[PDB]
């Protein structure tokens, strides 16, 4: 029946509710930090000279 | 989160009238074509009526043609189904079903067993 | 995989002899097949090559115009027709399979070999020819090339083969540093463009034999004289 | 009672929503308001990979960043040497309804699946010089929409029976099954540590699973329709989803909520594929309007368009060192962009 | 000089039609595939024919003997003849290709045959140049032309009006019969999908027969005049100019047929212009 | 390029040639999607995936019966969709009409013609002759419907006209529906499919040749 499904949904929601969450500002700052730290080694973000391009 | 809560059902004598409301949240109501789906006791899902994005194109199943009126209010994100002269065979649970994708006219899987964008449903009995 | 060659034996000078090799245990149609000689008390020598589907055929400068290489894909058979055999074609003829795509390992499997008895290009100098050694002692086998084997695409086409006493050659290292499948991790390859070194960190009783170096940069494939490690 | 269970479920949903609202201080746009704009991003087709005679549903890059495998509805898997456009391998398929393909991190195996409900593992490194099917993984009750190799012996598949599974290719048995989606799971993405993965389904939600344990850790909602694409941020602390409401969204695992929305007013077609750049600064999305857009993931401002396909763009990938973008499409062509 | 207005109008209409056709080819992505290759080859041939026919009117009209050099008036005649040949031959090949498309529809082929059709168009151009090679002398054959002129006239009339007209007529008659017989297989009743196909296919067949008749009636007078001159004023000059006008009138017809038939081409023309 | 690169390119060219021959062989077959329903008898029309092959007039046909918004997109390049409807049962007729409308109006099936097989006409004739079940109860418009045994003829024409109205309400000629009447004993369904597919391909050629 659907009673078991409802119980499983309630248990999953309860398991999901009691977890630790950081502030969204911290997550945004971390994404910014990763993007600025790895920007140099991104060929698509900063195109490489044609000498080192393997798809000339 | 896409949610559709149905209200307005109840018990009414044959030949009576009802009005069903479907308050929608979690999606932009205007771009979607809404439907009305009912499940008779002991039967599968049946498509009853639908209304397009603006309300220009409106269709009904032949069984309820001329007795039920569908309408939507894109300002209040509410879907309606006016009921007139209820019949003994009209008793069922009425689901408010949303089209799977926006800006589209076709609506696959609306009457499926486990459609994801359908409401919990309200019980209309006579 | 299994390559068996037949058709060798005594041949009168100026005569004709046909060598046939039967391939069993692999997709013979997808492999290009080579022929390699080895005169008695001498190193190996590439003879001919037929591509997959017989599209491309090459011969050594010392056999071209007399030897003819052909394959029978439905029968999984490789032939070598020899006409006007003279008194320096006496050798043991090896059939070699080699498939070419990105990352492949050419010259991976070598045939058993059949013996025949009668009566400009890159030179690969292997310098030393015999080096005594004891088991458990690391050995380095050096190599040299007239022309740089490194290509503009970054592949250094040097191949390392080991011929154990009384056995066919076995591929040890492909394209200079790549270690062939089924080869112990002891073997290693190095060298930039002309001076190559073969490293064996630990020497076992099974590592004795003659080690050969081959260039695959240009189609006149050439071998070294060979270094002999003995106990 | 069913009513009491529903009330408890909706109370828990409200509690989770309130916790998410409390955890939100400032949007990602406010934080990245002073960031210098990425500027116009122009990519030109370096290579055009021809040879498929039907629409391409999937592609996957090799870890060497040079070899890629592509799946097409003409029942062929082709492995391309993208540097020289040389067809390394052409693999005939038992079923021509393949809708996913994968390349093992070691490069020894490829996988595929589709309407046959089976994932087939193919051995590329055989002593016979031929590509043969190694294992056939049966057990899914719906079409396979994605598959990703964990190692040479472990693979994760997402199917159309609203389940994701982890397989043991040595014995061909479902080691663990991931359940909870109420719609067809359309794609999955593995974390860099390969301990968690995220799957997007047709219920307009994505879930984060624990491979070792086998239960959903977090559920992310916010999309208005079916989710077709998903991919992890390079650091593994975020992911981006592509759905049928003509929108891409970025979610953060630690914040457990939405971060940014990648939508434009004159885009009404759904997204079929999503992938990040090497640094995560650029987000590339394939659309049904035959085009691919490049999004400044930090600012949600479109950076470029990868126009050049004349049909629906179905697959889209970026090499492991970020040197190229390969987009296959329904016109049976693959293109390498730089 | 009341006839020069018609000459200028016809030349302008043909030039603009071929220009808009080639611009639609080279600008619109949708209208660029294997069938359009022969259409645009024909458009190029038509442009060459019109632009090599206008100089004759410009020079040899009134008290102007020759303007260009002898090499000029030897290259211009060669280009005119090769344009005529390529236009007529591409008409014949287009007729054949359309016949294959319509009467034998299940025998699909064009998926990567762009190179094959390109090399076929190139071969058509080359064979037109070869057939225009006998005109590498000078008016061609000034004197001592009673047998060579006669045989040249006979072979030219045959190759440029009998064989191509026969092929285009037979293929287009077969197309018409096939389309008329296929009209019945359409679901007929239950309109808005069936009657539309019936009307479209009958229109295509009618346009096809009209195309054959227009080609024949347009190209007959010029060959008739050439044959008469090879066998052996006021009224003759008018007849000559009318004959040449009719001969190049069919050129304007080539883009107009595709404009009339395909609604996509109609919309492309209305957008580009 | 090097010797190994030359041999790799030669192998790639061999792969290209084999792919070209495979595509040439596979392009001569016509793929059809069977999209009926339970009680429609779609299996008994032509005498995971239930693939059935038949050939008439030296033309090969491949029919695919999958056993929906997402996996229906794989079948956008099929020659036609074969939709089978059980015309005897009026209860499920509206569900069949809704299914036909959904297939017709789909974004990825908007260029595919549909060969509609209104199956079980004999049972429909028996039902209308019996008179126990009235089409007017399920479809009110049949009461005020007159055709352009007459009762069976008007019942068949009304049933077909419902589907035709659905099909012609949209499309603008990009695809058309080919209605047919089947009794589940008729052996000419393969011929009907072949003729309709030939007409579909003829119209496709006319479109792609700038003739329509
Ligand atoms: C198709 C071939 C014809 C003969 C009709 C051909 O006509 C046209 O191609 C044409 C195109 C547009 C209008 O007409 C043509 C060819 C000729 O050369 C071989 C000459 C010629 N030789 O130097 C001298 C005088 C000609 N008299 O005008 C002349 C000529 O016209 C009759």
């Amino acid at each position: 029946a659907s009673i078991a499904q409802a119980r499983k949904l309630v248990e999953q929601l309860k398991m999901e509710a009691n977890i630790d969450r950081i502030k969204v500002s911290k997550a945004a700052a971390d994404l910014m930090a990763y993007c600025e730290a790895h920007a140099k080694e991104d060929p698509l973000l900063t195109p490489v000279p044609a000498s080192e391009n393997p798809f000339r | 989160q896409v949610q559709l809560q149905e209200s307005g059902g109840g018990l009414v004598q044959p030949g009576g009238s009802l009005r069903l409301s479907c308050a929608a949240s979690g999606f932009t109501f205007s771009n979607y074509k809404m439907n009305w789906v009912r499940q008779a006791p002991g039967k599968g899902l049946e498509w009853v009526s639908d209304i397009s994005q603006s309300g220009a194109s409106i269709s009904y199943t032949g069984s309820v043609k001329g007795r039920f009126t569908i309408s939507r209010d894109n300002a209040k994100n509410t879907l309606y189904l006016q009921m007139n002269s209820l019949k003994p065979e009209d008793t069922a649970v009425y689901y408010c079903a949303r089209c799977p994708a926006p800006f589209t006219r076709d609506c696959f899987d609306v009457t499926s067993t486990t459609y994801a964008y359908r409401g919990q449903g309200t019980q209309v009995t006579v | 995989v299994q390559l068996v060659e037949s058709g060798g034996g005594l041949v009168q000078p100026g005569g004709s002899r046909k060598l046939s090799c039967s391939a069993s245990g692999f997709a013979f149609s997808s492999f290009g097949m080579h022929w390699v000689r080895q005169a008695p008390e001498k190193g190996l020598e590439w003879v001919a090559y037929i591509s997959s589907g017989s599209g491309t055929i090459y011969y050594a400068d010392t056999v071209k115009g007399r030897f003819t290489i052909s394959r029978d894909d439905p029968k999984n058979t490789l032939f070598l027709q020899m006409t006007s055999l003279r008194s320096e074609d006496t050798a043991m003829y090896y059939c070699v399979r080699s498939i070419y795509y990105y990352g492949s390992s050419p010259f991976d499997f070598w045939g058993q070999g059949t013996t025949l008895t009668v009566s400009s290009d890159i030179v690969m100098t292997q310098a030393t020819s015999s080096v005594p050694v004891t088991p458990g002692e690391s050995v380095s086998i050096s190599c040299r090339s007239s022309k740089s084997l490194l290509h503009s695409n970054g592949n250094t086409y040097l191949y390392w083969f080991l011929q154990r006493p009384g056995q066919s050659p076995q591929l040890l290292i492909y394209r200079m540093s790549n270690l062939a499948s089924g080869v112990p991790d002891r073997f290693s390859g190095s060298g930039s463009g002309t001076a190559f070194t073969l490293t064996i960190s630990r020497l076992e009783a099974e590592d004795v034999g003659v080690y050969y170096c081959m260039q695959h940069l240009e189609y006149p494939l050439t071998f070294g004289a060979g270094t002999k490690l003995e106990l | 009672e069913l009513d009491q269970l529903r009330q408890e479920a909706e109370q828990l949903k409200n509690q989770i929503r309130d916790a998410r609202k409390a955890c939100a201080d400032a949007t990602l746009s406010q934080i990245t308001n002073n960031i210098d704009p990425v500027g116009r991003i122009q990519m030109r087709t370096r290579r055009t990979l021809r040879g498929h005679l039907a629409k391409i549903y999937a592609m996957h890059w090799g870890t060497d960043s040079r070899l890629l495998v592509s799946a097409s509805q003409d029942g062929k898997l082709i492995i391309w040497d993208s540097y020289t456009t040389n067809k390394v391998h052409a693999i005939p398929l038992r079923s021509s309804w393949v809708m996913t393909c994968a390349y093992a991190p070691s490069g020894n195996y490829v996988a595929c699946g589709g309407l046959d409900n089976i994932c087939s593992i193919y051995n590329l490194k055989t002593r016979e010089g031929n590509v043969r099917v190694s294992r056939e993984l049966a057990g899914h009750t719906g079409y396979l929409s994605c598959c990703r190799f964990l190692d040479d012996n472990q693979i994760v598949t997402s199917s159309g029976d609203t389940t994701c599974a982890l397989w043991d290719i040595e014995t061909g048995q479902q080691t663990t099954t991931f359940t909870g989606h109420t719609g067809d799971v359309m794609s999955l993405s593995l974390a860099p540590d390969t301990r968690l993965f995220v799957s997007g389904a047709c219920d307009a939600s994505a879930k984060l699973w624990d491979v070792r344990e086998g239960m959903c850790r977090q559920t992310f909602t916010g999309h208005e329709s079916d989710i077709n694409a998903i991919c992890f941020f390079p650091n593994g602390n975020a992911f981006a989803t592509g759905s049928d409401d003509a929108t891409c969204r970025l979610f953060d695992l630690r914040a457990d909520q939405e971060l940014m929305t990648y939508s434009h007013d004159n885009i009404i077609c759904g997204i079929t594929s999503v992938s990040f750049s090497k640094s995560g600064r650029l987000l590339l999305a394939g659309y049904d309007d035959f085009n691919c857009n490049v999004w400044d993931a930090l600012k949600a401002d479109r950076a470029g368009v990868l126009a050049g396909h004349d049909n629906r763009v179905s697959c889209l990938g970026v090499t492991d060192d970020g040197m190229a973008v390969a987009t296959g499409s329904w016109d049976s062509f693959l293109k390498i962009w730089n | 000089c009341a006839i020069y207005i018609t000459y200028a109008v016809i030349i302008s209409v043909g030039i603009l039609g071929n220009a808009i056709l080639i611009k639609v080819f080279f600008k619109t992505k949708s209208m660029q595939t294997v069938p359009n290759i022969f259409i645009t080859s024909l458009a190029f041939g038509d442009l060459l024919l019109l632009l090599t026919c206008v100089p004759v009117d410009a020079t040899h009209y009134l008290a102007e003997g020759w303007l260009f050099g002898r090499i000029g008036c030897k290259v211009l005649s060669f280009i005119r003849l090769t344009s005529v040949g390529v236009s007529v031959f591409t008409l014949t090949i287009l007729s054949a290709d359309r016949y294959k498309a319509v009467v034998k529809p299940l025998e699909r082929q064009p998926s990567n045959a762009i190179l094959k059709t390109c090399v076929k168009a190139g071969c058509v151009w080359i064979v037109s140049m070869i057939f225009a090679l006998p005109e590498a002398i000078f008016t061609s054959y000034p004197v001592s032309k009673k047998l060579l002129q006669e045989i040249h006239s006979l072979l030219c009339f045959l190759v440029f009006y009998i064989i191509p007209l026969s092929i285009i007529s037979v293929y287009y008659s077969l197309i018409a019969r096939t389309l008329y017989k296929s009209t019945l297989n359409i679901p007929t009743e239950e309109q808005s999908h069936a009657r539309k196909q019936i009307e479209s296919r009958k229109r295509i067949a009618r346009t096809v027969l009209v195309l054959v008749a227009l080609f024949a009636l347009c190209w007959l007078p010029n060959h008739l005049l050439y044959l008469y001159h090879s066998f052996t004023s006021a009224m003759h000059f008018i007849f000559t100019i009318f004959s040449r006008v009719l001969a190049f009138s069919n050129s304007c017809v080539n883009p107009f047929a595709l404009y009339w038939l395909s609604k996509s081409f109609q919309k492309h023309f209305k957008a580009q212009l | 390029v090097s010797a190994e690169d030359k041999a790799a390119a030669e192998r790639s060219k061999m792969i290209d040639k084999n792919l070209r021959e495979d595509g040439e062989k596979a392009r001569r077959t016509l793929r059809l999607l069977l999209l009926g329903a339970d009680n429609s008898g779609k299996s008994t029309i032509v005498k995971g995936i239930f693939e059935t092959k038949f050939q008439v007039d030296k033309v090969n046909f491949h029919m695919f019966d999958v056993g929906r918004r997402k996996w229906i997109q794989c079948f956008n390049d099929v020659t036609a969709i074969i939709f089978v409807v059980d015309s005897s049962d009026y209860n499920r007729l509206q569900e069949a009409l809704n299914d036909f409308k959904s297939i017709w109006n789909n974004r990825w099936l908007r260029t595919i013609s549909v060969i509609l097989f209104l199956n079980k006409q004999d049972l429909l004739a028996e039902k209308v002759l019996a008179g126990k079940s009235k089409i007017e109860d399920y479809f009110p418009e049949f009461a005020r419907y007159t055709t352009p045994d007459p009762r069976v003829t008007r019942a068949k024409y009304f049933i077909r006209k419902e589907f035709v109205d659905i099909s012609t309400a949209s499309g603008d000629g990009r695809h058309i529906c080919y209605p047919h009447f089947t009794c589940a004993v008729d052996t000419e369904n393969a011929r009907r499919i072949f003729n309709d597919c030939k007409d579909i391909i003829l119209q496709m050629n006319l479109r792609e040749y700038n003739l329509v």
